[PDB]
């Protein structure tokens, strides 16, 4: 199972 | 910034004349991923062909493996053509039983 | 033995050509068993090996819910990258990541990782420790601060050491026909004449898994490293994997050569010779 994206990103 | 593909054409399976098989062209190495690739039979291309996901390397370069289903003859030959941004003109590689 | 369960992201700007293309597929060991691609007609997380595909419709739905928005995350951080690189909008960029858990036979974890690329290069990397970063240029190390400073590690580590672990040895369990099952290489020698000298010796092996192997030549003992040609491993298509190694000998001297298989599919490491 892939890692839930948080996405505070770059 | 840029890598060359490698490619390697051979069979799934030993090739014996008149047996079916599939025909493979692995291409890795290469950045970045957009890249071009037909079988060809007999100098022209073949239809149905699938290939792998995209996936990469350690070194982050990209790989893909396209296939199709064929049967062999003493007669016919096969080539995998490539194309890449780092290459000036597709590439050409025969298949040869015995690599 | 020793397992792994590896995702991977590309992300790929077109300026002109639509959205950057998002592509991820998941493995287990040598075995792809998901991907998404989110040029596909209906972008969905997709199975790709048989033993994944009794995971229920949550298990599907949450999946792909998961890439869509890693999808958008990663379009955001193409855009980003430009400004902390400089450059221009027209041209076409890549974003790359690699995460996932290592266990060892017992099941407990070994190692996780985290790494990013930019452009085929090394971005920032999630240290051993799994708590601390390593950028590589000066760009990568405001991604550090701002991962630092909202303790994204954390979460990673959770992960790794959790949820990564956890669904590795589910699938293992559920695909243990194939992922919990060494197929040995099939092994012979061939021998091609070059001229009236020389002639060439090829060691093959084919059909075997999982894909790491050791092929070498020996002359009288010694390793031929220098005067081996080997060819990089390569998938067969059926699961498993081909190499050959090649040494050019003098005529008559083919006896003296000897090839050396390790596979973990051997009880014995495999001596072979041509045999006419």
């Amino acid at each position: 199972t892939s890692n839930l994206q948080e996405q505070i990103g770059w | 910034i840029q890598r060359t593909p490698k490619i390697q054409v051979y069979s799934r399976h030993p090739a014996e004349n008149g047996k079916s098989n599939f025909l493979n062209c692995y291409v890795s190495g290469f950045h970045p991923s957009d890249i071009e690739v037909d079988l060809l039979k007999n100098g022209e291309r073949i239809e149905k062909v699938e290939h792998s996901d995209l996936s990469f390397s350690k070194d982050w370069s990209f790989y893909l493996l396209y296939y199709t289903e064929f049967t062999p003859t003493e007669k016919d030959e096969y080539a995998c053509r490539v194309n890449h941004v780092t290459l000036s003109q597709p590439k050409i590689v025969k298949w040869d039983r015995d690599m | 033995g020793s397992h792994s369960m590896r995702y991977f992201y590309t992300a790929m700007s077109r300026p002109g050509r639509g959205e950057p293309r998002f592509i991820a597929v998941g493995y287990v060991d040598d075995t792809q068993f998901v991907r998404f691609d989110s040029d596909a007609a209906s972008p969905r997380m997709a199975p790709r090996a048989p033993w994944i595909e009794q995971e229920g419709p949550e298990y599907w739905d949450g999946e792909t819910r998961n890439m869509k928005a890693s999808a958008q995350t990663y379009r955001e951080n193409l855009r980003i990258a430009l400004r902390y690189y400089n450059q221009s909008e027209a041209g076409s960029h890549i974003i790359q990541v690699m995460y996932g858990c290592d266990v060892g036979p017992d099941g407990r974890l070994l190692r996780g990782h985290d790494q990013s690329a930019y452009d085929g290069k090394d971005y920032i990397a999630l240290n051993e420790d799994l708590s601390s970063w390593t950028a590589a240029d000066t760009a990568a190390q405001i991604t550090q601060r701002k991962w630092e400073a909202a303790r994204v590690a954390e979460q990673l580590r959770a992960y790794l050491e959790g949820l990564c672990v956890e669904w590795l040895r589910r699938y293992l369990e559920n695909g243990k026909e194939t992922l919990q099952r060494a197929d040995p290489p099939k092994t012979h020698v061939t021998h091609h004449p070059i001229s009236d000298h020389e002639a060439t010796l090829r060691c093959w092996a084919l059909g075997f898994y999982p894909a790491e192997i050791t092929l070498t030549w020996q002359r009288d003992g010694e390793d031929q490293t220098q005067d081996t040609e080997l060819v990089e491993t390569r998938p067969a298509g059926d699961r498993t994997f081909q190499k050959w190694a090649a040494v050019v000998v003098p005529s008559g001297e083919e006896q003296r050569y000897t090839c050396h298989v390790q596979h973990e599919g051997l009880p014995k490491p495999l001596t072979l010779r041509w045999e006419p």
